[PDB]
RNA sequence: CUAGUACCGAUUGAAUGGCUUAGUGAGGCCUCAGGAUCUGCUUAGAGUCAGAGCGGA
RNA sequence: AUCUGGUUGAUCCUGCCAGUAGUCAUAUGCUUGUCUCAAAGAUUAAGCCAUGCAUGUCUAAGUAUAAGCAAAUACAGUGAAACUGCGAAUGGCUCAUUAAAUCAGUUAUCGUUUAUUUGAUAGUUACAUGGUAUAACUGUGGUAAUUCUAGAGCUAAUACAUGCUUAAAAUCUCGAAGAGAUGUAUUUAUUAGAUAAAAAAUUGAUGAUUCAUAAUAACUUUUCGAAUCGCAUGGCCGCUGGCGAUGGUUCAUUCAAAUUUCUGCCCUAUCAACUUUCGAUGGUAGGAUAGUGGCCUACCAUGGUUUCAACGGGUAACGGGGAAUAAGGGUUCGAUUCCGGAGAGGGAGCCUGAGAAACGGCUACCACAUCCAAGGAAGGCAGCAGGCGCGCAAAUUACCCAAUCCUAAUUCAGGGAGGUAGUGACAAUAAAUAACGAUACAGGUUGUAUUGGAAUGAGUACAAUGUAAAUACCUUAACGAGGAACAAUUGGAGGGCAAGUCUGGUGAGCAGCCGCGGAUUCCAGCUCCAAUAGCGUAUAUUAAAGUUGUUGCAGUUAAAAAGCUCGUAGUUGAACUUUGGGCCCGGUUGGCCAACGGGGCCUUUUUUACUUUGAAAAAAUUAGAGUGUUCAAAGCAGGCGUGCUCGAAUAUAUUAGCAUGGAAUAAUAGAAUAGGACG
């Protein structure tokens, strides 16, 4: 038979369910950034967990070990590109100081709010899912899309929508027609 | 049929073994030839790879070497006289490798008396040859005394059941003394 | 290990012999017929459409009349079937017909949905007296064709409805498709029904013919299906009450020996 | 199994062919021929996957049956014919010639050669012996047998063969200071010069190699192929001269040039 | 009264499996024989007219 | 990584239990809108099977008078049947047996067979031989019946069987000259295949050979050494010639097979002695095999294994790459996508062939079981689809060779191998169920209620795209929301453990545990909490668990030091032998200098364990570098002008074997009747 397709699980569940102090901290993030699930938080903390595991491992290696040089530089370079880590803090020891809010701040859903365009993080989510936002030429409709530092110049309304320059939507057209027809009465 | 596998034997510790697999074809054996003196009868058998073996059943003449004289002659085989492996082979006149047999002497005498010009018991071209050879006309007394009866002792050196033919050499020296003791005992 | 294995093997031999002992009753033309009853839940359907579409897949037109009971042998499955059709005017006669069946075939319409005042009351009542087995069938789904996806939308609705009463079943066949109708026919021939506890502890038979003799001596012939009969017993007929049998014969004779109940 | 096997499941194929995982269940099994299975390259893989001249297995057969392709100067039509190291492939239309030789990653390169160089190939001497009637012969790695070799030629030497006629025109002795090509194992594809050899009676001899950046490595003698004198290869080398680079060096060059 | 749980232990009832005493033994294969038939040559039947005798399958 | 609750009226311990989280671990209950991706009759029964299909194949180039078709008087296009050749030993399925067996890594054949591919290689013995010959075909028939087949009349070969033709010389035997013999294969016996170095009375290879190869005398019942096919039509005055196809002897090569060295496996002593008649361990000779060997036979000897666990019993036991569980060490699992082994209801035997002890081949017995004219005939789904039975437990009697590849005399035919769609809450990725103003009221720009325009896909559908043809996705004209009924569930509210002094009833129900009730714990209604297209329960297993403890437990009084002493196997065992000091070179890193490493010179100058470096350890999986699949799980791609061009890295992988540097730690050996060293 054909070779197996590989797949993997992307989140982890907190090991004590009813730790009351934790429940409060999670709900503030969801209200601040307009998330729909706790899973959206678990996903981020799962990624952050693995980054620390790798970084902490490398720090056992001596400086000028060729592996620490090669892979350590890759990891730092890759986080700077998305803007999670400042290019001032461009050193491996600072990777251990990142926290969840550093990643949520970079989601397309929040960037479309900080730029204007929308007027709440709840309004921003609606526009993305309804296909009004484009990055460069490509229409994007996923809220969790991580905006790389180059792309921020190119976020704007899509060419093929109202707000972007196309024809009015289905409901505006219906209203104009009935009123025009009645105005002929 | 017959199988040459090791699987059926006990182990060297004495343990008994369970059956691993059915008998394979690549490990077979076959039944013996048991060739007898008679009149020529030979069959053939188709072996692995498409090769052939010849399986002699009855034989009467062979090729025998006069090794110290350096010549070979075809001659008739008279009978079996001694066998190292099993005395029953003597009773039945069965031929195998290393059987001791008597052979008709007359082809060797006719060669000898022409080659050396001397009885074993005419023209310038002949006399000149005999004169050159005459220095080598001496022969072992234990051999020469056999020619009065017309039969010599010989040993079979071919494998008749594998190759279909019976060949050997005349007993000649320390070997002759050894078998004469065994044979008169 | 050997005697472990041996025991398991000879235990399996009993199970397999036991399965044969059950099946021999239906084994062939020499065996007993299986009693099928058709019950359309909507008058739109006409029960003759149901039976006809089944008989086609038997692939012997010699099978295929002023009557409502039919005896059939199916060469394709070497099986004997008796079909009973009730008179859908007489609600009480429906229950009496379905009371004796091994298989009840429920006819559903794709065009008109069952009415609560009548159609459902059939289903509800049959469940509470008990049913030996049941099959859901559709015969007219192509009457709402536009694309067969529209047929599938309806069929899913009917299955969800049907499963409410019979959660053991998850399929309703479409007889307009040869594959389904053959599948239904195979099941009736091959599979065994459930028992009915209160019925099978009694004896019962269905009349092949009836005859009268002089106050009368009514003769019935048929097949035994319950626990059995004895000539000293008493016999109930649902519309008429209790009566005494005087003789039995096997198609040897048995007679009511008067050392009997009264 | 009761006899020889005709199929090769994908994933079991040699990794240096660079087949993808998902496009099918099977891989082309090489026919019996001049080169060992594990280290040959079937023609289908060359025409389809490397040169892109064909889109399908079917189109590859359409090319071969027109007799456009010849290997070592002879026309071949078997789709799974096993070409191998040092062979010359010629496409007459398009007017192109290629020699099969390894990249430093240990893959067969697409290496173009002139119409002049297509006349000859090199061969490693595998044995030398007397045949019937007492005629001596040599055997090369690609399985040719050549009558009447020069009495100086010995095992492990390398021999230059004219593809027309098929006769020896030159040879080089195995000795220190020769150039070598590594043709197996972890160091496959590197080039250097012989420093010295280790004798191990009843075992495997080892050879010490130095490259032009004076890195050193060791390989079994079986993996060594002589290709010329110091600084004078008898054949055109592939791009990059067989100099291995560390992963840090490669990253720097790409972003320097390709990344400007 | 009924339910549940077991022991012996009678029939071998009537079977299944391991070990074992005695006796027998299908089939193909190898080998000593047999020769329904078919056919070559030969003094010789006629210008196919027989017979004999020496071979092969 | 390092939790919480439960033993006095009141406490601290030991100890076990309950709770919690994961599972490429199965089942099951309630619920279910969108995109991508995808396991699936293993567990019980290696149980039984209706019907259909799964292996055949032709080019210019073996054999054509079809009374086939279609249009160069022997033939000439295309082409059914049939002979001939090749294939059917691969693939696909399953896991019953099997515990030094299979298997893994690492070796060997100087111990052997090999269709095919590739490369070499036969001056040595008629202008074309015969039926000891026949299929398809024509024609006469038998039987209830099958891929049953008889009698008669025709004719081919790359089938079968026979049999010729081509140089010169040299050497040896016999005998003045003459005459005779010699290729290759088979069987035997002899011969060569050299070698450290000097003076007198020609020669190959290996660590290693009875190697490769050659020579002499013979042997064989007599091996091979072209009675074959296509295309083209040249040269010289009836002679000579080209490019291919198919065969054939031996050697080498390739795809392979068989045997084989070293080390490694789960539980059990309520298994301590086991093997040898009837091969157990060894020697000599023979037989048999492709070949080594007690593989088998004759004769002879008395051996072989074991407390460092033999032999016996058990496994709900095919081995490995691997999977789950992340502080570290471990524990549990691996029928199942790749590699190796075994089997085709159970045992045994064998034909054909390069290759089989074959089961979509045959023969017999044992157990099942089909048709019948009752005489006979036929059988093997642990291939694909499907049925019965079993059970907690698993899909359609669908379409196609378009892709991946394989087989054949072959570009063309065939392939349930393989692909496509159907069924599918096994597991995995992304993500709808509403956003924003006005007005009224309250608050400092945020809450609570009447009211208004905008936005969109779920769904449906013209079209194009997709595809072998289709469905769906991606794109799109028209239609498609106000209780936006286009209406989100599953478990809880005393504690462990987030959240009710609410309210009505009652005096069977709840509860893993402690407990409630003759009511904050039941039942009903409000309200509230948690996870959410998902949530609950049962069983097994891992972590928390230091309740299996090497890291790392405990034994006065809580479970646990044997009445006491001796003693074999096993584990363990005191100190000591070249140390110090000078003088050069010297690389790396940081400020000529310092530190840290390394080499050389001088000064009286046997055998193992351990550790470093290197080669090896298949791919997939794991860790990990690059790359806007719209993001992601994935994939191995893809960039740039609008022909050019970078890639498909790297690491890890106990133990055993191989090569190499070191000399601390721990073992072993040496000169004492000197029988010692240097001489």
């Amino acid at each position: 038979p054909r070779a197996p397709r590989t797949y993997s699980k992307t989140y982890s569940t907190p090991k004590r369910p009813y730790e009351s102090s934790r429940l409060d901290a999670e709900l503030k993030l969801a209200g601040e950034f307009g998330l729909k699930n706790k899973k959206e938080i678990y996903r981020i903390s799962f990624q952050l967990s693995k980054i620390r595991r790798a970084a902490r491992d490398l720090l056992t290696r001596d400086e000028k070990d060729p592996k620490r040089l090669f892979e350590g530089n890759a990891l730092i370079r890759r986080l700077v590109r998305v803007g999670v880590l400042s290019e001032d803090k461009k050193k491996l020891d600072y990777v251990l100081a990142l926290k969840v809010e550093d990643f949520l701040e970079r989601r397309l859903q929040t960037q479309v709010y900080k730029l204007g365009l929308a007027k709440s993080v709840h309004h921003a989510r609606v526009l993305i899912t309804q296909r009004h936002i484009a990055v460069g030429k490509q229409i994007v409709n996923i809220p969790s899309f991580m905006v790389r530092l180059d792309s921020e110049k190119h976020i704007d309304f899509a060419p093929t929508s109202p707000f972007g320059g196309a024809r009015p939507g289905r409901v505006a057209r219906r209203n104009a027609a009935r009123k025009a027809e009645a105005s002929g009465e | 049929g017959i199988s040459r596998d090791s699987r059926h034997k006990r182990s060297a510790t004495g343990a008994k073994r369970a059956q691993f697999r059915k008998k394979r074809k690549f490990e077979l054996g076959r039944q013996p030839a048991n060739t007898k003196i008679g009149a020529k009868r030979i069959h053939s058998v188709r072996t692995r790879g498409g090769n052939k073996k010849y399986r002699a059943l009855r034989i009467e003449t062979g090729n025998f070497s006069w090794a110290s004289e350096g010549i070979s002659k075809k001659t008739r085989i008279a009978g079996v006289v001694y066998h190292p492996s099993n005395n029953e082979l003597v009773r039945t006149n069965t031929l195998t490798k290393a059987a001791i047999v008597q052979i008709d002497a007359t082809p060797f005498r006719q060669w000898f008396e022409a080659h050396y010009g001397q009885t074993l018991g005419k023209s310038k071209n002949a006399e000149r040859k005999w004169a050159a050879r005459a220095a080598s006309a001496k022969i072992e007394s234990s051999v020469e005394s056999q020619f009065s009866a017309g039969r010599l002792y010989a040993c079979i050196s071919s494998r008749p059941g594998q190759s279909g033919r019976c060949d050997g050499y005349i007993l000649e020296g320390e070997e002759l003394a050894f078998y004469l003791r065994r044979l008169t005992a | 290990k050997l005697q472990r294995k041996n025991k398991a093997k000879q235990l399996r031999a009993q199970r397999i012999l036991d399965s044969i002992e059950n099946r021999k009753l239906f084994e062939g033309k020499n065996g007993a017929a299986k009693i099928i009853t058709i019950v359309p839940l909507v008058n739109d359907l006409d029960p003759l459409d149901i039976l006809y579409k089944l008989l086609k897949c038997a692939d012997d037109e010699g099978i295929m009349d002023s009557k409502r009971i039919f005896n059939v042998h199916i060469k394709k499955f070497k099986s004997n079937l008796k079909i009973i059709i009730p008179d859908m005017t007489n609600f009480l006669n429906i229950l009496d017909c379905a009371k004796v069946a091994d298989f009840v075939v429920f006819g559903l319409s794709g065009v008109q949905e069952v009415d609560e005042e009548f159609g459902e009351q059939i289903i509800r009542a049959l469940e509470l007296q008990g049913i030996a087995s049941y099959i859901g069938v559709i015969s007219n789904l192509s009457a709402v064709h536009e694309k067969e996806k529209f047929q599938l939308d309806v069929k899913q609705s009917l299955e969800s409805y049907f499963k409410h009463f019979f959660p053991s079943e998850e399929r309703v066949y479409n007889l307009e498709k040869n594959s389904d109708a053959l599948n239904v026919l195979r099941t009736l021939c091959q599979r065994l029904p459930r028992s009915i506890n209160w019925r099978d502890n009694r004896g019962y038979v269905v009349a092949d013919f009836v005859d009268f003799v002089e106050s009368g001596d009514l003769v019935i012939e048929g097949t035994v299906r319950g626990i059995g009969f004895n000539a000293n017993r008493l016999v109930h007929i649902p519309d008429f009450g209790d009566f005494q049998l005087n003789k039995i014969e096997k198609i040897t004779v048995f007679e009511s020996n008067m050392n009997r109940d009264t | 199994a009761r006899g020889p096997k005709k199929h090769l499941k994908r994933l079991a194929a040699p990794h240096h062919w660079l087949l993808d995982k998902l496009s099918g269940c099977y891989a082309p099994r090489p026919s019996a021929g001049p080169h060992k299975l594990r280290e040959s390259l079937p023609l289908i893989v060359f025409l389809r996957n490397r040169l892109k001249y064909a889109l399908n297995g079917r189109e590859v057969k359409a090319i071969l049956m027109q007799r456009h392709v010849k290997v070592d100067g002879k026309v071949r039509t078997d789709t799974t014919y096993p070409a191998g190291f040092m062979d010359v492939i010629t496409l007459d239309a398009t007017n192109e010639n290629f020699r099969l030789v390894y990249d430093v990653k240990g893959r067969f390169a697409v290496h173009r050669i002139t119409d002049e160089e297509a006349s000859y190939k090199l061969g490693k001497v595998k044995k030398v012996q007397l045949g019937k009637k007492g005629v001596p012969y040599v055997v090369t790695h690609d399985g040719r047998t050549i009558r009447y070799p020069d009495p100086n030629i010995k095992v492990n030497d390398t021999v230059k063969i004219d593809l027309a006629s098929g006769k020896i025109t030159d040879f080089i002795k195995f000795d220190a200071g020769k150039l070598v090509y590594v043709t197996g194992g972890r160091n496959l594809g590197r080039i250097g010069t012989i420093v010295h050899k280790e004798r191990h009676d009843g075992g495997f001899d080892l050879v010490h190699i130095k490259d032009s950046l004076d890195n050193t490595f060791v390989t079994r003698l079986n993996n060594v192929f002589v290709i010329g004198e110091q600084g004078k290869p008898y054949i055109s080398l592939p791009k990059g001269k067989g100099i291995k680079l560390s992963i840090a060096e490669e990253r720097d060059r790409r972003r320097a040039q390709q990344g400007l």
